[PDB]
DNA sequence: CCGGCAATCGATGTATATATCTGACACGTGCCTGGAGACTAGGGAGTAATCCCCTTGGCGGTTAAAACGCGGGGGACAGCGCGTACGTGCGTTTAAGCGGTGCTAGAGCTGTCTACGACCAATTGAGCGGCCTCGGCACCGGGATTCTGATGGGCGG
DNA sequence: CCGCCCATCAGAATCCCGGTGCCGAGGCCGCTCAATTGGTCGTAGACAGCTCTAGCACCGCTTAAACGCACGTACGCGCTGTCCCCCGCGTTTTAACCGCCAAGGGGATTACTCCCTAGTCTCCAGGCACGTGTCAGATATATACATCGATTGCCGG
């Protein structure tokens, strides 16, 4: 045991060849290449009572659920009964004891400098504070910075398509609640596979990937549960982000509020459906297309996307959708 | 039929707007009677014709290449549509 | 007082501006309708296309703009600034399209 | 050698003038006038013909063609009886 | 007998100009492949037609000016005084003709 | 005591007179000098027909009195009675001639 | 021999009778030069589209029907010299 | 192909086709092609090389049908070969008479 | 179903532009008016072509009718270019046949 | 006691009536080449059935363009006076027009024969039509700048 | 004492950037068929020779037209004054344009006959070249007849 220096996990080499992506009140994740591969590590600070980003940090059992939930969505990929390859796998994780170097203050600062920050400096933590390192494996660039080069609205139907079969196989597998979705949450890269293939509870099927795969990160408030044990964050207290306004995501969350009477023991997969139902209304309101609807097959598509947007809602859960619903069968 | 009376949606301003274009400073009040009159015979030379040419190949829609060959018989060629 | 520009100005900037662009300058739907109510004098129920209105418009547009040049320079030939339909007239019997 | 031979409308001419007028004559100028306008005027209907058949992709010329020619251009009454006149010579051609 | 006598097709068709040289002359003419059966009775009737209006014309202008023989100036003269062949025959050229007396109302004396 | 007509009525006699026949106004040796002038520009040690210098000055002679008709109107339209030679420039300009 | 100074020969008396012709009662001093260059043009056209035609035949003679060609291709149709 | 050995880009065979079945005359020559597509490929150049200086002169990349009538009409030779023809959104050519600019 | 091929002269002329202009560009609305203008001229080449032959009692069309077509039908300057290219042309493909 | 309006009076150019003389026009004849009669083979054109794309029609919202009124300044139009450029006529000079005479360059026609174009069969690669990406081009919004039109303030022979 | 010049003020016209929306190139397949290659075969036209029509050059004689000059007057052109009638700007009313959605009418494609036109052979009658008179028109002469320009002769304010 114990925890293993800088130059353990992340040495000066591969120290220098590094950019950053992204900030949070739990840390940071960032940017690197390692083995010939970029890879993202993701540093939070643990057993900390100093008050970070406006709140302390909390110890490493109450991060025990997020690997937890981490490692058992990784192994959903290598599952048999139920196989997905669109969602995200780990490499490794470690604990780091020391100070943030350098190099990393230097990247924040260029980062602040180009895109601005929101989070306080790194710097003022001591040498003798503990870190979770964590490695992800790079899955593209968000949604939200590429709504301005998509080709059509196949690629569109593609995406819902693809991850519509991953939350029905996750639900299928071990009852997964995301509860979280937001348009900055989904990630696409550039593949040669014209058709991908996986497998729900036994069945195999395809998706028409378009030359396009797709992912969605972790979510630090998901629930689930492996025989009868409940994995879940509880979020009966922190009633400020469902009390805003200004979008539809606190909309969402006021449903997620009202549909589960704050009993967030049991299970409730039905708000995934209005989880979907956001992401429809963005793409039919917050997205520019590169080609036009002149063409009436795409037009119908089009019309066809717009019903199943209208009419999802009487559905129960995302499976119900993938199975029943005309876009889908 | 019910159609009648459409020569008077040639307004003022698009005669005073095409003699602008052609470089006219002041335009007498005069004028939009006689512009109205050559518009409507030229408009009846050419849609005889173009309907006589359409009348020959027994169609019942009138098409871009009549009114293109219409012109060119007339003497002003036209170019940018079919051809 | 407000501003009031001579007699003569708005004139010159609307000839500047008017010969710079390239788009139509009469409205489309009353030039459709004059052009189906000339054509059912010779057949009853026809069916039209839109390029052989849109052709249409653009050689009486053209012709038009033509006539009136030819006529600016009869005007001006006479030591006058202004158009009458004397000019128009000898335009059009120089040219050979009346007797 | 020998000298070519020369045709032209000459006899045609003074036959219909013959049926007009009976008691009138004619020069040489004005044969040569009727001549050549007789000329042109096949000329032009013939070649407003073939461009009506090449038009429709056709490959044959019928009486068809030329009552449309003769329509599109002689102006206005000159049309008219002379596409009746036309017709009615069809007609007597085919009764024998 | 072996065969019948001559009939020409202008004699069937009652008329007066020739159809086999027409015939001929639009088969070798090249303006289209075939040539049909009835044209040549369309062109040589039209053309008739319109040989006769012009005649008929030059004639009475003929006999107004008491001559008995017509001359170019006859011809020039009942061109230019008929709306439709004056429109037929508007780039044409007569050799010999002259033009149509006609003075401009200013000019004349007070 | 001599006779003298006052100016305008010889012209008006003569406008009569020219109006009714139908020959050539131009002498003919100096209209064949100046045609064969102008063609050895284009070839050299050329010959002509007597029809071809016929045809040229009838064609001529016919373009010359069409052209004048137009002046005459473009020389009355200005308030004017006498031909000047911006009336010919207009006329030519109309017609499309450059 | 080589011709030079010839369009002289167009003297005004002829200009005059050409005028009286077209219907004009007053004449100004300037036009015959006018006259004389608008005949120069007319004649140098025609004169060279007739030389073309007589040349593509391989002769060394013009012919009325080169003129009547001419003519015809200028769009100046003429009746009587055959053709 | 018969346009490679004449170094043209223009078609010769297409060009010796639409001769063939278009009732010009009882027979066609061998040559009368490839001078009829040298001429069409030389006159379509010049075109267009006017046109491009013209689009270049005002900031673009790409040729428009006004481009193209700035192009003919301020070439002498060009404007009288196309002196009867209507070029769909062309426009005219600026210009106005001296004796209405003010004094 | 497949519709009926149709020809054009888009591609030669895309080719042109390319080798005189390397960096520009073109509308489809000029792509049709070039295409109309390459119809037109050579309708009346080849009319012109057609008449010459006729009047001097030939049944055939050669170059030379080509050529004075060319040469009455097109003002002295483009005459001359067009009547060099059109001979050079006619040369190398005789040379090299 | 004139400026006029009509009525002559003379002179000039044009239209009209009669007698002779010619050459261009209206038939007659012989002959040959182009049109008519008879028959066959095949392919261009006519007809029926089917598919689906483009034209016609309807409804609601918003807003840019058309319609109307009014004051006033600049242009169209008539009247007048002055000077010179153009019309009319006469005497003298020039070259067009007509009638022959002579010579030859070149247009027009005929017979041989060779090369160039039409036609056919087997091969194959150029060109067009569906489906799909997409990197840059044209587009607008703002702001700033500029430039031009309409104005009052003055030194002077 | 009539001004004709200068310095200010407002309002369009044009430049620079930033963010959006599509289009014109490109790629692939999959054909489809039109162009290329290698032969044969019948005739269009190039070439050489000959005949003779018409284009060119020269000379002499007549007479009509071109040319130069003098004289007078009517027409073009510049200036002044008056009044109507289009131009510029503000307010209110009408319908054009954009977006979307059905209904079906007629244009385009495929398959199957079959009758009309091209091609060939034989034969003779219509039309063209050539040759002759005779009479419609051209020419010459004399004879009215309409019209232009000047002079007279009264005439009412």
């Amino acid at each position: 045991k114990g925890p293993v220096p800088f130059s353990h996990c992340l040495p000066t080499e591969k120290l220098q060849r590094c950019e950053k992506i992204g900030e949070g009140v739990f840390g940071e994740v960032f940017q690197t290449i390692a083995d010939h591969t970029p890879v993202a590590i993701k540093i939070i600070a643990i057993e900390g009572p100093d008050l970070v980003n406006g709140s302390h940090q909390k110890t490493f059992e109450e991060i025990l659920p997020e690997i937890i939930i981490s490692k058992e969505l990784s192994l959903l990929s290598g599952e048999v009964c139920n196989r997905t390859e669109g969602f995200i796998g780990l490499n490794s994780v470690h604990c780091v004891q020391g100070s943030y170097p350098p190099l990393l203050l230097k990247a924040w600062d260029h980062y602040n400098s180009t895109k601005g920050s929101a989070n306080d400096r790194p710097d003022f933590f001591k040498d003798d504070q503990l870190f979770i390192v964590l490695e992800f494996e790079f899955g593209g660039i968000d949604l939200e910075q590429m709504r301005t080069k998509l080709s059509s609205l196949a690629t569109a139907k593609s995406i819902l398509h693809q991850l519509t079969a991953s939350l029905a196989v996750a639900e299928a597998s071990l009852r997964f609640e995301h509860r979280d979705l937001h348009w900055g949450n989904v990630l696409l890269k550039k593949t040669s596979l014209k058709k991908l293939h996986y497998t729900l509870n036994g069945k195999s099927s395809t998706i028409p990937s378009c030359g396009l795969q797709v992912s969605i990160i972790d979510y630090t408030l998901s629930r689930l549960e492996r025989d009868g044990i409940v994995v879940f964050c509880d979020v009966s207290m922190d009633e400020d982000l469902f009390t805003g306004d200004g979008d539809y995501q606190f909309d969402i969350y006021r449903l997620m509020k009202k549909e589960n009477n704050n009993r967030w023991g049991e299970y409730h997969p039905y708000s995934n459906v209005l989880w979907l139902h956001y992401l429809t209304d963005k793409m039919l309101k917050q997205m520019t297309f590169k080609t036009k609807c002149n063409t009436p097959a795409m037009k119908q598509i089009k019309r066809k996307i717009q019903e199943f947007h209208r009419t999802m809602l009487n559905f129960s859960s995302a499976t119900d959708l993938l199975c029943q619903h005309s876009l889908f069968k | 039929k019910v159609l009648r009376d459409n020569i008077q949606g040639i307004t003022k301003p698009a005669i005073r707007r095409l003699a602008r274009r052609g470089g006219v400073k002041r335009i007498s009040g005069l004028i939009y009677e006689e512009t109205r009159g050559v518009l409507k015979v030229f408009l009846e030379n050419v849609i005889r014709d173009a309907v006589t040419y359409t009348e020959h190949a027994k169609r019942k829609t009138v098409t871009a290449m009549d009114v293109v060959y219409a012109l060119k018989r007339q003497g002003r060629t036209l170019y940018g549509f079919g051809g | 007082k407000p501003h009031r520009y001579r007699p003569g100005t708005v004139a010159l900037r609307e000839i500047r501006r008017y010969q710079k662009s390239t788009e139509l300058l009469i409205r489309k739907l009353p030039f459709q309708r004059l052009v189906r109510e000339i054509a059912q004098d010779f057949k009853t129920d026809l069916r039209f296309q839109s390029s052989a209105v849109m052709a249409l418009q653009e050689a009486s547009e053209a012709y038009l703009v033509a006539l009136f040049e030819d006529t600016n320079l009869c005007a001006i030939h006479a030591k006058r600034v202004t158009i009458m339909p004397k000019d128009i007239q000898l335009a059009r019997r120089i040219r050979g399209e009346r007797a | 050698r020998r000298k070519t031979r020369k045709e032209s409308y000459a006899i045609y001419v003074y036959k219909v003038l013959k049926q007009v007028h009976p008691d009138t004559g004619i020069s040489s100028k004005a044969m040569s006038i009727m001549n050549s306008f007789v000329n042109d005027v096949f000329e032009r209907i013939a070649g407003e013909a073939s461009r009506l058949a090449h038009y429709n992709k056709r490959s044959t010329i019928t009486s068809r063609e030329i009552q449309t020619a003769v329509r599109l251009l002689l102006p206005g009454e000159l049309a008219k009886h002379a596409v009746s006149e036309g017709t009615k010579a069809v007609t007597k051609y085919t009764s024998a | 007998k072996t065969r019948a006598k001559a009939k020409t097709r202008s004699s069937r068709a009652g008329l007066q100009f020739p159809v086999g040289r027409v015939h001929r002359l639009l088969r070798k003419g090249n303006y289209a492949e075939r040539v049909g059966a009835g044209a040549p009775v369309y062109l040589a009737a039209v053309l008739e037609y319109l040989t006769a209006e012009i005649l008929e014309l030059a004639g009475n202008a003929a006999r107004d000016n008491k001559k008995t023989r017509i001359i170019p100036r006859h011809l020039q003269l009942a061109v230019r005084n008929d709306e439709e062949l004056n429109k037929l025959l508007g780039r044409v050229t007569i050799a010999q003709g002259g033009v149509l007396p006609n003075i401009q109302s200013v000019l004349l004396p007070k």
